[PDB]
C-alpha cells in the first residue's frame, strides 16, 4: 500500500491510522 | 586561547629554565604579574600550530633559524625598541631576527659547539678528526672511549659535514639561493663517510643520542665530547675536570659548526605584547637577568655588550666564539628547518646501514630544495587522511584557505586555487594515498570503518551503520527532548506486531520525550517517521513523496501498546497521521539515507534550515565529518 502525490499540498495532509 | 594579565613562556628544556623563572619571580615582586616558565617537548613543532589559532605562548625562545618559518604565518610580531636600546646589543645579533627587513625577536646570546675534553684522560686532545681513531683504539686499551655525542640530532654532526665543503643554501649576492643546495656534494660526502666509518669501526655507536653521551662524558668514561654552552654546568657538578677547546679539522679544513642566536619572539595573538616588551628588555635584557639564566646553564656569548664583555674573559667562552668564526651563522629564512629535516633522517639512515652515504645525501639534497607550497599540500592532505580516514569529505577551498594562512599569500585567483587543485589530484593519484588502512570510529557501542565511511561518497547508498550512529548523534546532541529507534526496529515491528520489540526501550519512558524518530528501511530506499509526543502525532516523510499507508498504522499500534505497558494511558489516545509536505524531495534514486538524516537533524535542533537535492554532496562531506568528530555541527 503505497500512495504518490503529484503535487506539494499547502499543509500536510491528515491520514488514517485505523 | 591566553590569558590577559598573565605572561606565558616556552623554551627548550636543554636552557636555564630554572634561572629563568628567578628573572620572572623579580617581575611580580615588582608589576604584580604572575609568569609561567615551561619547557615543553618539540615546542618548536607546537608553536606554529597553536599560534595560529589564538592559543600558545606570549613568548617564545629557540635559535633564530626557525623564526624565518614563523614571521612568513604572520606568527611573530614586530619588535620595536628604542635606538637606544638597540645600541646596547652587538649589531650582529640583530642581524640574526631580521626578516625582510623587519625585526621579529630579540637576541639573546651566542651558540656554537665546541670539542670539551677530560683533561686527565687527555691533556692534549687531538687536533684532527683523522687522529681520533688510532686514540680511540689506546683508550679502548685502557677500558674507556675515544669521543660521544649526539648522533641522532643533525646539529651536533653537521661540522664534519661542512668542513670539507657541505653547506646548506648558497649565499651569493646578499640573498640566499634556495635551489642551490650542498649537502651531496663530495665535501658533505666526504664527511658523512668519516662518520660512518667510525660507525663500521666500532669507535662510536650509531645509536647515541644526547643523554647516553652527556652520562658518558661526566662519568668518565669517554675522553671527548661535542656540545654547548648550555652542558658546562652539568660537567662543572660531575668528576671531570674539562676544558674547551676548538673542534678538531677534517682534511685540514676547520669544521664549520651552524651558529645559533637564542632568541626570544613574540606571539602575534597575545594580548600581552607591552608586557613581554618590558619584560624582555628590562628584565632579562639586563647584566642581572642574564646572570640569572647563565648561571643555571650557559647561554654562552651574550647579545648584551656590557654583560658579555665581563663574561668574555672566560676561555670557555673564548673557545666557543674561535668555533663560531670558523662556522657559519645559520639562515634563519623558512626553508632552513625543511633542511634540518632532510639532513636528520640522511645521517640516520646511513650510519644505521640503511642507506648508504650517497643515496641518503640524494634523498636529502632533492628534500632541502623541495618547493615549499608543495610539501605544505602535502602536510595538510597527510593529515587529513590520519584525521578522516580518506579524502572523501576534502573540500577543495579548505585547502586553498590554509595554504593563505600559512604563506600569508593570496591561493583564491583562478591561476593560483588552479595549482592548489592539480597538487591535490596528484597526491590522491598516488599509492596509499586514497584511505587508511584500518581507519576507525568508535562512538559508544558503535563503531564505522572505511567500508562504511565509504558508503557516504559520490552516490552510494548509506548503509545501516553509518545511518544508525548518526542517529545516535542526533538523540545524544539533545537527549532529553530526542530518543531515535535504529532502523532494525521497524523491521521487527512490523511482521511481529508489538511482541518483537516489547523489550526495545530497556528503561527508556519514550513519553516524558518531545520528539521520537523512526527510520524505515525497505530494500534500498529510506524514508522515516517522527512522533510529536506533546502533539502526539505521528508524520511520515518520504524523499519522494510516496505514502507508506502501512508504517503509521503499525507505528500507532506500537505506541498504544507501549503507553499500556509503561502505564503511561495518558498517552493513549489523540494521535494522527499526516504525511510530511514541504520538505525537500530528491531526483535520483540513491540519495534517500542522507535526506532522512538530514530530516532528523533538523527536527531534533529546531533551528532554521532548507536543503535541496543539490546541496547533497555539500551535505554529505558535513555527515561524514559530523561522524568523525562525533560531533553535530552546530
Ligand atoms: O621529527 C624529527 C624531529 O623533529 C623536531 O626536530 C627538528 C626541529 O624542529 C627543527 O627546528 C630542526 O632543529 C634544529 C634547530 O632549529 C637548531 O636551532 C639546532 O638546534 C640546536 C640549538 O641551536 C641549541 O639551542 C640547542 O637546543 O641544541 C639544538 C640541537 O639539538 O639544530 C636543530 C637540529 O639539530 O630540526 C630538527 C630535526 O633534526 C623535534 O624537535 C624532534 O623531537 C623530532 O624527533
Ligand atoms: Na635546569
Amino acid at each position: 500500500a503505497f500512495v504518490h502525490y503529484d503535487k506539494e499540498e499547502a499543509s500536510d495532509v491528515e491520514i488514517s491510522l485505523e | 586561547k591566553i590569558e590577559e594579565g598573565k605572561l606565558v613562556i616556552w623554551i627548550n628544556g636543554d636552557k636555564g629554565y630554572n634561572g629563568l623563572a628567578e628573572v620572572g619571580k623579580k617581575f611580580e615582586k615588582d608589576t604584580g604579574i604572575k609568569v609561567t616558565v615551561e619547557h615543553p617537548d618539540k615546542l618548536e613543532e607546537k608553536f606554529p600550530q597553536v599560534a595560529a589559532t589564538g592559543d600558545g605562548p606570549d613568548i617564545i625562545f629557540w635559535a633564530h633559524d626557525r623564526f624565518g618559518g614563523y614571521a612568513q604565518s604572520g606568527l611573530l610580531a614586530e619588535i620595536t625598541p628604542d635606538k637606544a636600546f638597540q645600541d646596547k646589543l652587538y649589531p650582529f645579533t640583530w642581524d640574526a631576527v631580521r626578516y625582510n627587513g623587519k625585526l621579529i625577536a630579540y637576541p639573546i646570546a651566542v651558540e656554537a659547539l665546541s670539542l670539551i675534553y677530560n683533561k686527565d684522560l687527555l691533556p692534549n686532545p687531538p687536533k684532527t678528526w683523522e687522529e681520533i681513531p688510532a686514540l680511540d683504539k689506546e683508550l679502548k686499551a685502557k677500558g674507556k672511549s675515544a669521543l660521544m655525542f649526539n648522533l641522532q640530532e643533525p646539529y651536533f654532526t653537521w661540522p664534519l659535514i661542512a668542513a670539507d665543503g657541505g653547506y646548506a643554501f648558497k649565499y651569493e649576492n646578499g640573498k640566499y639561493d634556495i635551489k642551490d643546495v650542498g649537502v651531496d656534494n663530495a665535501g658533505a660526502k666526504a664527511g658523512l663517510t668519516f662518520l660512518v666509518d667510525l660507525i663500521k669501526n666500532k669507535h662510536m655507536n650509531a645509536d647515541t643520542d644526547y643523554s647516553i653521551a652527556e652520562a658518558a662524558f661526566n662519568k668518565g668514561e669517554t675522553a671527548m665530547t661535542i656540545n654547548g654552552p648550555w652542558a658546562w654546568s652539568n660537567i662543572d657538578t660531575s668528576k671531570v675536570n674539562y676544558g674547551v677547546t676548538v673542534l678538531p679539522t677534517f682534511k685540514g679544513q676547520p669544521s664549520k659548526p651552524f651558529v645559533g642566536v637564542l632568541s626570544a619572539g613574540i606571539n602575534a595573538a597575545s594580548p600581552n605584547k607591552e608586557l613581554a616588551k618590558e619584560f624582555l628588555e628590562n628584565y632579562l635584557l639586563t647584566d642581572e637577568g642574564l646572570e640569572a639564566v647563565n648561571k643555571d646553564k650557559p647561554l654562552g656569548a651574550v647579545a648584551l655588550k656590557s654583560y658579555e664583555e665581563e663574561l668574555a674573559k672566560d676561555p670557555r667562552i673564548a673557545a666557543t666564539m674561535e668555533n663560531a668564526q670558523k662556522g657559519e651563522i645559520m639562515p634563519n629564512i623558512p626553508q632552513m628547518s625543511a633542511f634540518w629535516y632532510a639532513v636528520r633522517t640522511a645521517v640516520i639512515n646511513a650510519a644505521s646501514g640503511r642507506q648508504t652515504v650517497d643515496a641518503a645525501l640524494a634523498a636529502a639534497q632533492t628534500n632541502a630544495a623541495a618547493e615549499e607550497h608543495v610539501t605544505c599540500v602535502q602536510s595538510i592532505l597527510d593529515e587529513f587522511l590520519q584525521t578522516y580516514g580518506s579524502l572523501i569529505p576534502l573540500s577543495t577551498d579548505e585547502v586553498v584557505e590554509k595554504l593563505e594562512d600559512i604563506f600569508q599569500q593570496e591561493f583564491s585567483t583562478p591561476s593560483r586555487k588552479g595549482l592548489v587543485l592539480q597538487l591535490i589530484q596528484s597526491y590522491q593519484r598516488m599509492p596509499g594515498n586514497a584511505m587508511v588502512r584500518g581507519f576507525r570510529v568508535a562512538y559508544k557501542r558503535h563503531v564505522l570503518t572505511m567500508d562504511d565511511l565509504g558508503t557516504l561518497y559520490g552516490q552510494n547508498w548509506l548503509n545501516d551503520q553509518v545511518m544508525n550512529m548518526y542517529g545516535d548523534l542526533v538523540m545524544d546532541t539533545v537527549p532529553e527532548k530526542v530518543h531515535f529507534f535504529n532502523s532494525f526496529f521497524y523491521d521487527k515491528l512490523r511482521t511481529k506486531g508489538y511482541d518483537g520489540v516489547k523489550r526495545w526501550t530497556k528503561n527508556v519512558d519514550i513519553f516524558n520525550k518531545e520528539l521520537l524518530l523512526i527510520p524505515i528501511h525497505l530494500e534500498v530506499h529510506w524514508s522515516l517517521i517522527s512522533v510529536d509526543v506533546r502533539r502526539r502525532t505521528i508524520t511520515y516523510f518520504d524523499s519522494q513523496r510516496t505514502l507508506n499507508r502501512r508504517c503509521p498504522k503499525h507505528i500507532a499500534k506500537y505506541l498504544q501498546a507501549e503507553a499500556v505497558k509503561k502505564d503511561r494511558l495518558d498517552f493513549h489516545q489523540g494521535w494522527k497521521g499526516y504525511f510530511k509536505m514541504n520538505v525537500a524531495r530528491q531526483n535520483n534514486d540513491s540519495d534517500s539515507g542522507a535526506f532522512v538524516l538530514q530530516y532528523c537533524k533538523h527536527l531534533a535542533l529546531s533551528q532554521p534550515f532548507s536543503f535541496t537535492q543539490q546541496d547533497m554532496p555539500k551535505l554529505r562531506r558535513q555527515i561524514y565529518k559530523e561522524l568523525c568528530h562525533c560531533k553535530l555541527t552546530v
